[PDB]
């Protein structure tokens, strides 16, 4: 499309500053802006999810995503570059997260949160302007049903528009419109008596309806995007991109427990071999110690139970307090610059120098032989063709796919902690 | 079961068609029983000879996933026990029947002016209750979540303890205002005079005092039903002087409205309503302990009117009432 056709298209599609993002895009983009825009939108999503995980309230979320709006993704600024930026970034995200149901759920939730924040951000005129372009009840039906709608919506106006004064509520209720829909679509608002109902028709708290409609349409579109994934999978320019963006979003367990089958049943091969070495030799070398320590932190072992277990495995205390206690406490960030060092991933663990005699660290899909790997897989009750598949994955330099392979057959993962997490989630 | 239960009317009611359908083939009878026709219905009921048989949901398979079942409501006097003097224990009369009459009036008002439902009738429970059956297409296939929504819309009284101030949300939701402007005139004539439960001083301190907000006014009234009702306002105006009279008077109005609701508002059954799978005694079943007929309830019906265990028997008027209802239901099904 010529720049005029695309100009008119985005004028029509972004007549309102907000849209449910209904149709596929129209144009071409150089890969650099592809990455910049995807990263901006993903980072803003990550920050919003960080805000919600700690249960921050609405206005503080607005305030904290305001600067990332002002820096990363401009809003309410008429620059057509801003508009196409946002649109393309969103649909790239739809490409990204459509791969798994957990990821689809999180993406739909988070993009609907974006919808929410953008909506409360906008002006009244432009709010209703988006809402216009699902039937608005007539002004006559409004006047006839005036007292009931006033009674219903007065409390919501008080709590949501800080309209403590009654006169302001009357003035805005005069300005407010009302929509008519069967209550089977707003039963959530019905339960709390947030919307008036009449003869099986709900008068809508309209923002919640708009947001959940958007969310459901988003989920359907995202499932469809996953369905059509193989027809883009020939795009060798985007599969690294989509994998990178997908990975971009990534006591019961006690010192005595980590030796129990209920706890080590979920381990990957690396951690199993590290446990085996720690049990056998009653000592590991620096790399195995660090890998295992940060892993056991990632699964959730307490610092005191960590000291307990590590001290137990060495069947003197003097040398411990002399040399190992400080290092172990430094590992948990409880020393020095106070850096709770995030666990090594399969990538960082592979980035470590290769293991030798007395070493057990690394990715055993690399550091072992096909003989030992295959014997261990047979011990895991795997079939023959499964063994050929795992070894074929290994031989191609692809250790992580072999790991996720053995996972799916004993029950994309490049993190032992998320390996354990998914394994436990399957039991929960 | 051999002579008096009108199987044809019930079959045509629950079949949703003149011809037998999966709405009848795949419905549960209590567990997990189903019939294919009027004839097999009669044969199995006669052979089993049950005290009462309960209506299940329509399923995909002959009784297993539930497809449809009519929206239902069950109400029992037990939740109204702390507010009568005419009857004790499990006895009933037209004085305590006014409670169910008012509750059915409120619920029917909601279901008609509010939910668009049209084909709903009330079935007497046999001893002291009334059962609602809403057979419109929308309610029959209503999901569990939306059934929870409709129930939670209908049952404002969620706390069945009579020793606490309700503290309802203010100002009223429009249905609440409608229900109060319906029930308020009746409240005097029933509770203040005919039942008069607050004439007893101990029942008074147990019920009429906890509904108030002010401890000082509570204690003043304690040291000091229509008479007590007026005395509450009198001592309220006596104890609250100054510019702050207005808020106290308004909240006293609201507390009195809350108590009138607590006394005369629908207190349904909350479990017969939730899940579509659930069971309820079929109409025209016989109560094993009393022997009455669970006859359909009209506006003037009273417990003494229900016949005790055919066209010239007292059962016939209820049979014709059910006939008219089922014909209207079938014509509405054709319309849908
Ligand atoms: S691929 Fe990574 S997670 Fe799997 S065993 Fe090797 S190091 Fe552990």
């Amino acid at each position: 499309s010529s720049s005029e056709e695309e100009k008119k298209l985005y004028a029509r599609l972004y007549e309102s500053k907000l849209s449910f993002y209904d149709l596929p895009p129209q144009g071409e983009i150089t890969l650099e802006q592809f990455e910049i825009w995807a990263i901006d939108r993903l980072k803003i999503l990550l920050e919003i999810e960080s805000c919600l995980s700690r249960n921050k309230s609405i206005k503080e979320i607005e305030t904290i995503i305001k600067p990332q709006f002002q820096k990363l993704l401009p809003f309410n600024t008429e620059s057509l570059e801003d508009r196409k930026k946002d649109y393309y970034s969103h649909f790239i995200l739809r490409l990204c997260f459509c791969r798994s149901k957990e990821l689809r759920e999180k993406f739909v939730r988070a993009e609907t949160f974006l919808f929410k924040i953008r909506f409360n951000m906008l002006t009244s005129t432009d709010q209703t302007k988006f809402v216009q372009s699902l039937q608005f009840i007539s002004n006559e039906e409004k006047a006839e049903l005036s007292h009931q709608l006033y009674q219903t919506v007065s409390a919501s106006l008080q709590f949501q528009l800080n309209l403590n004064e009654e006169h302001q509520r009357k003035q805005y209720f005069q300005q407010e419109k009302f929509i008519k829909l069967p209550f089977e679509n707003v039963i959530e608002l019905v339960g709390n008596r947030l919307v008036f109902l009449k003869d099986g028709y709900a008068y809508l708290q309209q923002l919640n309806l708009l947001s959940n409609e958007f969310a459901s349409k988003l989920n359907q579109e995202l499932i469809k995007t996953y369905q059509y994934l193989p027809r883009l999978n020939e795009d060798d320019r985007l599969l690294p991109i989509l994998n990178h963006l997908s990975s971009g979003y990534t006591d019961e367990i006690n010192a005595q427990s980590v030796w129990s089958e209920e706890i080590s049943s979920n381990y990957p091969l690396c951690i199993k071999n590290l446990m085996e070495g720690l049990k056998k030799n009653h000592h590991l070398r620096y790399y195995g110690r660090q890998q295992l320590s940060l892993f056991l932190k990632g699964i959730g072992l307490s610092a005191d139970e960590a000291l307990k277990f590590w001290s137990e495995a060495f069947t003197t205390m003097e040398k411990f307090n002399k040399e190992y206690r400080y290092s172990f406490r430094h590992n948990y960030g409880l020393e020095g610059n106070r850096i709770n060092y995030k666990p090594w991933d399969c990538h960082t663990i592979l980035s470590k120098p290769r293991p030798g005699r007395g070493d057990y660290h690394g990715c055993p899909f690399r550091d072992w032989s096909h003989e030992r790997l295959s014997a261990e897989l047979r011990s895991m009750k795997l079939t023959q063709a499964q063994i050929i598949s795992v070894l074929d994955s290994c031989q191609k330099g692809e250790y992580t796919i072999a790991c996720t392979k053995v996972f799916e057959m004993t029950h994309h993962i490049a993190h032992p902690n998320l390996y354990f997490e998914r394994s436990r989630q399957l039991q929960k | 079961y051999k002579s008096l239960y009108p199987f044809k009317h019930i079959f045509n009611w629950l079949n949703h068609s003149p011809k037998p359908s999966r709405d009848m083939i795949n419905r549960e009878f209590a567990r997990y029983n189903s019939f294919n026709s009027v004839q097999d219905f009669k044969a199995q009921i006669e052979k089993a000879n049950p005290d009462r048989f309960e209506i299940g949901a329509i399923y995909n398979k002959p009784p297993l996933k539930a497809l449809e079942k009519e929206l239902v409501f069950d109400i029992d006097m037990d939740d109204y026990d702390a507010f009568r003097t005419c009857c004790s224990g499990a006895q009933v009369c037209s004085k305590c029947w006014k409670f169910i009459s008012l509750a059915m009036k409120i619920t029917n008002t909601a279901l008609r002016e509010d939910f668009g439902y049209k084909d709903f009738i009330w079935v007497f429970s046999g001893r002291r209750g009334a059962h609602c059956w809403v057979s419109d297409k929308r309610a029959r296939a209503l999901t569990d979540v939306q059934r929870r929504n409709v129930l939670d819309y209908v049952n404002v009284i969620r706390d069945r303890n009579t020793d606490k101030r309700l503290a309802l949300k203010r100002p009223y939701h429009p249905h609440l205002a409608r229900s109060l402007e319906q029930l308020k005139p009746f409240f005097v004539s029933i509770m203040l005079e005919e039942q008069n439960p607050w004439e007893d001083d101990q029942h008074a301190i147990q019920t009429l005092l906890p509904a108030l907000y002010d401890k000082q006014l509570i204690d003043s009234l304690k040291k000091y039903s229509k008479e007590k009702w007026n005395d509450i306002d009198q001592i309220a105006t006596s104890l609250f002087k100054g510019p702050k009279q207005d808020s106290h008077i308004i909240k006293l109005r609201e507390c009195k409205e809350d108590l009138v609701l607590m006394t005369l508002y629908p207190k349904l059954d909350v479990e017969v309503t939730k899940q579509t799978i659930h069971l309820l005694k079929a109409p025209f079943c016989i109560h094993p302990a009393t022997g009455n007929v669970c006859v359909p309830i009209d506006e003037s019906f009273a417990p003494e009117k229900a016949p005790k265990l055919v066209s010239l028997t007292a059962l016939q008027p209820f049979i014709n009432q059910f006939q008219a209802y089922v014909s209207s239901l079938l014509k509405n099904e054709l319309g849908s």
